[PDB]
């Protein structure tokens, strides 16, 4: 996959790598939400009432 | 040799001197033999008040027709007689009445621009043949479409202000206004001190100064009634206006958002991204190798006709956009490409294109800056806009401080998530409603 | 050296593409510089190339193949697609080279 | 104006698909056998129906219900041996299908090829809830068997088997849900087979060639229409005499006994299209490794169109690749041998070696072979 | 058949065809058909009669095709073939 290596190419994966990582969380976040998981839940403060 | 720097301040000055009046004296001298001296009033459709929306336009027809010391058309055969040409034209915002011709020949030159600025005589006879003649023009002006567009969309963009109306104005008010309007227009807003004389080519400062305190000194200065007319910002309105008329052949759409102003700096930056979309007709000969991708996909797909991006700026406000033209079947397909290309230049803005447009943005500065007319023609708009001629060093510097970073925010600061105005005119059908357009004005996934 | 164009030559009777009266260049799988390189081949070579490919395809219907007299022999195997091709993929990679930078 | 077969919206599909469909002239009988999947689903779903009308997923009653089927019912025996042996028959017409597209470069088709690749899953699924769902002695320790190797995953694996089984272990809950789903699972392969059609139909289908087959191309009504009722007749006399004659050949007799969780067999094996991924698995020393090591085989399967690093489409012209190609057919046939064998020697370094040549020749071995053809051939 | 007698009489009109028509009927019936005769065959054609010729030869029979140009979308000669006949007669 030599089509994908030069400056041009550097800088879009630059400017996209927070836009991803920002989805990454939204990610997380929503899969620690809908499997309850225990991980997490029992560490953010308002959560911990309900277990 | 020299680089772009040096060629670039090595070009004469323009300096600017002052009238007890407070009008305006401006000069830039070059080699030529020619020269270009025009009158420039802060004047335009925007200082109307919808019961003389076509006072400036009227007296545009009727300014050339003669004064009370040079009576009809012997005025004209003066400025046939030294071989020179005279043109007029109006604007929303400014009015400018200049004469091409020799450098030997630039006092009486002066004398005939004072003559049109503050002594026409306006003739009833001449009101209604001019009438006539206005009448007609528009008659011929709705059949070119673009200038349709342009005025459906400075109307449903600036609905309500005084933004929105025509510089010709509507017909009934060609068909109703009288000399005394006319008067009274002429007494409001041709002020002195909102007077710039431009004299570009062969001319010297100091005999043009001379000769506007000669003829140009003591215009009025004064309001008469201590009634000044005050500047009023124009509200923008995201909106759209849709005129279908399916027996045209062609469609023209042009979607625009609000444009900063004259004195906002990032208008530089606006103009690079601009150039990075760039413009295109079917006469070009780049084929699919046009380093736009808006061309190079609309050449590849045959999408359009031509197409174009303007930055048309006003007092504080403007409409930055682009306007396409192309059949009814391609129409939606344009404007995803076109909205795709916004949100790119907000989201993924590289420094290859951003070079690209510096250099083209540079090229298009100083190949306009060339000849008398422009040059003239650009001295009287800084005077009238900016209050001062800015430089081509300056220009220079504004542009190579333009990285990308700065230009992704700019654009994400006036082109994402922002209403804009939608003006279509033609087979229109598949054009898409606000919805699509709005909801094309951002991404999903930035 | 002549033992590797002696086991070339016999390569090229296994492949078994001569048999049908197929060319090297008919037998290349249609990518887009494939395509682009039949695009811009002469009249007369495409036509001949398609009449090659519709007898192949005729011959593979019916489960036979040419007459031995009639098979593409090796030194009349001429590579017509060839410099065609070459440009094709140049201009690719100058293309790409460019959007690369 | 009265061509209503090109008019009516309803028939103008029809049509296209199946009429005026521009087909291939050259295609041999192999192109039938996709078509033998479709009928033979049909079938399935037939069986399956009447086959509904009298079974109770009950797990006092299930082994009952289809004795009664098979002794009560009027020719009941009939529709469930030929459910059965048309199980068995789908799976040949599948093992086929999919080695005549990894033969003639029909894997570029990259779409067609990913939703067959799904449907491949679908259908595997399909067949092991139902083999599951008789409740015999074989079912039930296979499901638990399975259902283990699905535990090994770590962290979540175990309430995940939990949650599949219903319990605690394979029971009444897994075997009623079983029933659910293997109803169910037939009719999201029959739209994923539209689905199939639509891509292929969109994209054209292939040659043995691999030529482009516009130059010579043939409606495919009456030409097709008759040579795949000619094949579909052939597999309904391999089919019947498979259910009238041998009706257990291919079954195993341990179904033939009821459920006893207390009672373990001393050899236990799925059936015998899934006995070459039980031998790829079991011949890891691991669990996880090799539970890996069957969903990456038919991953691989998918992955094939990343690895074809040859300018000719189809093997009909490139011999070294054929000689690998059979050496993999005949190493899935020492696998599917392997995973119906104990573990003792040798059949343990046998699978081993069978599996680990088997990855070579699918992931590295094919693509040199194809590179040294463009070599010998002269093209770079 | 009132198009077939006006065709036959406008064409024995001017001394060339009706030359060419001699020619052609004693090279080939032996006789020249006078016009009268032609009359009274083409008057004794009704519909039963002209069902049963077209039946005789026309239906389920096997054509000859020829076509030159863009023929592409020309049928196969199995399709036209199943197109001589109909399944609901
Ligand atoms: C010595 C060996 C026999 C030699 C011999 O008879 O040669 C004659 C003849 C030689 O063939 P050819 O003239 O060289 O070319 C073949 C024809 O052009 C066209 O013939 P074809 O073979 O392509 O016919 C279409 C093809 C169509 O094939 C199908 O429809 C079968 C599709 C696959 C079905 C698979 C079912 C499930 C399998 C599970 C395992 O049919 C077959 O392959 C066999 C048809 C048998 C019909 C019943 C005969 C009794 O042999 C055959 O045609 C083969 C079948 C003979 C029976
Ligand atoms: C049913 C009600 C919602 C319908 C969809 C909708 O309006 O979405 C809002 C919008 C689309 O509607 P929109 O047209 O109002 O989008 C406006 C978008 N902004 C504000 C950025 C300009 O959808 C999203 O933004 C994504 C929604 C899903 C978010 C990710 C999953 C969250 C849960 C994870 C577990
Ligand atoms: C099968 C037995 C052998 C059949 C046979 O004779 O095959 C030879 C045939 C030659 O075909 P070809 O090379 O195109 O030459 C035509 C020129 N007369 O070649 C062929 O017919 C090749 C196509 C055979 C496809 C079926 C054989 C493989 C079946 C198992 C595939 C398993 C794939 C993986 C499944 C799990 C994942
Ligand atoms: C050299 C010629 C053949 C031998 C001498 C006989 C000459 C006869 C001459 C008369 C004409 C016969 C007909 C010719 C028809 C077309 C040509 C042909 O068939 O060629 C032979 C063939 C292919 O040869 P080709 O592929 O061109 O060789 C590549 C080498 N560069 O096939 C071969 O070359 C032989 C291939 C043998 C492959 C053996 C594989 C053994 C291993 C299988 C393992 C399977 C199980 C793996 C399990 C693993 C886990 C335990
Ligand atoms: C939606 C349609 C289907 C229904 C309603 C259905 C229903 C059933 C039922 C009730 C049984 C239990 C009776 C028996 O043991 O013979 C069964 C068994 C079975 N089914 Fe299906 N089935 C369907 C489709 C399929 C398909 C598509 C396959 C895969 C090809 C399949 C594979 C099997 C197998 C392997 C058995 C076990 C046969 C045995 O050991 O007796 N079924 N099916
Ligand atoms: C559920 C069972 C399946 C059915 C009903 C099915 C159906 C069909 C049909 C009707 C065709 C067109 C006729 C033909 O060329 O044989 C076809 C072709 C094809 N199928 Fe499937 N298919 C199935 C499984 C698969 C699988 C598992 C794969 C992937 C390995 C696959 C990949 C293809 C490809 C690549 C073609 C194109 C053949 C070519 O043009 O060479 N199919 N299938």
């Amino acid at each position: 996959l030599s089509r994908f290596l030069g400056p041009r190419y550097r800088e879009l994966a630059r400017n996209w790598i927070p836009t991803a990582g920002m989805w990454g969380t939204v990610g997380a976040v929503g899969l620690v939400w809908a499997t309850d998981w225990r991980l997490i839940l029992d560490w953010v403060p308002y959560i911990n009432g309900k277990f | 040799t020299a680089t772009f720097a040096q060629a670039l301040q090595s070009v004469p000055e323009t300096q600017v001197s002052i009238l007890d009046n407070g009008l305006r004296v401006a000069s830039e001298q070059s080699s030529h033999a020619t020269c270009t001296v025009g009158v420039w009033i802060d004047a335009g459709s925007r200082y109307e008040t919808e019961k003389n929306n076509g006072a400036g336009y009227f007296l545009e027809h009727l300014a050339f027709k003669g004064t009370k010391n040079r009576p009809g058309n012997a005025l004209e055969k003066e400025v046939e007689s030294i071989g020179a040409h005279l043109n007029a034209y109006s604007t929303r915002e400014h009015t400018a009445y200049l004469i091409k011709a020799l450098s030997k020949d630039l006092p009486k030159v002066v004398e005939l621009l004072a003559d049109i600025v503050q002594n026409s005589s306006l003739e009833d006879s001449q009101i209604e043949k001019e009438r006539d003649v206005i009448l007609r023009e528009m008659q011929e002006n709705d059949a070119s479409m673009q200038n349709v567009v342009f005025d459906y969309l400075h109307a449903t963009a600036f609905q309500g202000t005084p933004l929105a109306q025509a510089v010709e104005g509507p017909s009934e008010n060609v068909r109703r206004l009288s000399r005394t309007d006319l008067t009274d227009y002429l007494n409001r807003h041709y002020k002195a001190p909102r007077m710039v004389l431009a004299a570009a080519g062969g001319v010297e400062h100091q005999q043009l100064l001379d000769l506007a305190q000669k003829h140009l000194s003591s215009v009025s200065r004064v309001y008469e009634e201590d009634a000044v007319p005050g500047l009023t910002p124009c509200r923008f309105t995201g909106s759209e206006i849709r005129h279908r008329d399916d027996a045209l052949p062609l469609a023209h759409v042009a979607i625009a958002v609000e444009g900063p102003g004259w004195a906002n700096p990032d208008n530089v930056t606006l103009q690079v991204a601009n150039a990075i979309i760039g413009h295109y007709d079917c006469t070009y000969g780049g084929g699919v190798h046009l380093s736009s991708p808006l061309a190079s996909v609309a050449v590849a797909n045959k999408l359009c006709q031509s197409f174009q991006t303007f930055n048309i700026s006003y007092s504080d406000t403007g409409l930055l956009g682009a306007h396409f033209v192309c059949d009814a079947m391609s129409i939606d397909d344009m404007v995803f490409f076109l909205q795709g290309q916004w949100m790119r230049l907000c989201t993924s803005a590289t420094e290859s294109e951003v070079t690209r447009g510096k250099n083209i943005l540079r090229n298009a500065l100083v190949s306009h800056l060339d000849g008398t007319t422009p040059v003239c023609e650009d001295i009287g708009r800084s005077l009238l806009t900016y209050g001062r001629r800015i430089p081509l060093a300056e220009w220079e510097s504004r542009i190579q401080e333009v990285d990308a970073q700065m230009l992704r925010d700019i654009c994400s600061k006036y082109f994402y998530d922002q209403c804009p105005a939608v003006a279509g005119y033609g087979p229109i059908e598949q054009l898409p409603d606000y919805n699509r357009i709005r909801s094309g004005m951002f991404w999903l996934r930035f | 050296s002549k033992w590797l164009d002696g086991f070339r030559k016999w390569y090229y009777n296994a492949a078994g593409f001569n048999k049908l009266g197929l060319m090297r260049d008919d037998t290349l799988h249609e990518t887009e510089d494939v395509k682009e390189a039949i695009r811009r081949l002469p009249e007369d070579l495409y036509n001949d190339r398609m009449f090659r490919i519709k007898r192949a395809l005729d011959l593979t219907m019916r489960h036979q193949i040419l007459p031995k007299d009639q098979w593409t022999k090796y030194e009349e195997d001429k590579f017509y697609l060839e410099p065609y091709l070459k440009e094709v993929i140049r201009e690719r990679k100058e293309r790409e080279e460019w959007a690369k930078k | 104006m009265t061509n209503m077969r090109k008019t009516h919206p309803l028939f103008k599909i029809i049509n296209h698909s199946f009429i005026d469909l521009p087909a291939p002239s050259n295609i041999s009988s192999w192109w039938n056998f996709g078509s033998l999947l479709g009928v033979c689903l049909m079938v399935q779903i037939i069986t399956g129906l009447f086959l509904a009308m009298h079974y109770t997923s009950d797990t006092m009653t299930a082994f009952s219900s289809v004795t009664h089927i098979c002794r009560d019912v009027n020719y009941g025996w009939l529709i469930r041996y030929m459910h059965a042996n048309g199980a068995s028959m789908f799976f040949i017409c599948l093992f086929l299908h999919v080695g005549r597209g990894l033969y003639y470069g029909s894997y570029t088709f990259m779409e067609t090829w990913n939703i067959g690749v799904l449907l491949l899953f679908a259908v595997m699924a399909t067949a092991f809830m139902g083999y599951v769902l008789p409740w015999g002695q074989m079912s039930f320790w296979g499901a638990t068997v399975i259902t283990n190797l699905l535990s090994a995953i770590p962290y979540i694996g175990t309430t995940l088997v939990e949650w599949i089984w219903g319990g605690f272990s394979v029971d009444k809950a897994t075997l009623t849900r079983f029933f659910a789903f293997h109803f169910i699972l037939p009719f999201i392969i029959a739209a994923l087979a539209i689905v199939h059609l639509l891509f292929l139909h969109e994209t054209g289908s292939n040659n043995p060639t691999g030529l482009n087959s516009d130059a010579d191309k043939i409606p495919f009504h009456p030409y097709y229409t008759i040579k795949d009722i000619l094949g579909i007749l052939i597999m309904f006399l391999i089919l019947m005499t498979l259910v009238l004659f041998f009706p257990d050949m291919l079954g195993d007799p341990d179904n033939y006994m009821p459920a006893n969780p207390l009672n373990t067999p001393p050899h236990i094996k799925p059936e015998w299209y899934f006995l070459f991924a039980y031998a790829i698995l079991r011949s890891i020393p691991n669990k996880l490794g090799g539970v890996l090591a069957l969903i990456l085989s038919i991953l691989i399967l998918a992955l094939m169109p990343f690895l074809h690093t040859s300018k000719q489409r189809s093997l009909m012209f490139r011999p070294i690749t054929q000689i690998l190609y059979w050496i993999l057919v005949a190493n899935l046939l020492i696998l599917t041998w392997i995973g119906g064998q104990p573990v003792e020697h040798p059949f343990i370094i046998i699978g081993q070696l069978a599996s680990i040549s088997y990855f070579s020749i699918i992931l590295i071995l094919m693509p040199i072979s194809g590179i040294i053809e463009d070599k010998m051939l002269k093209l770079y």
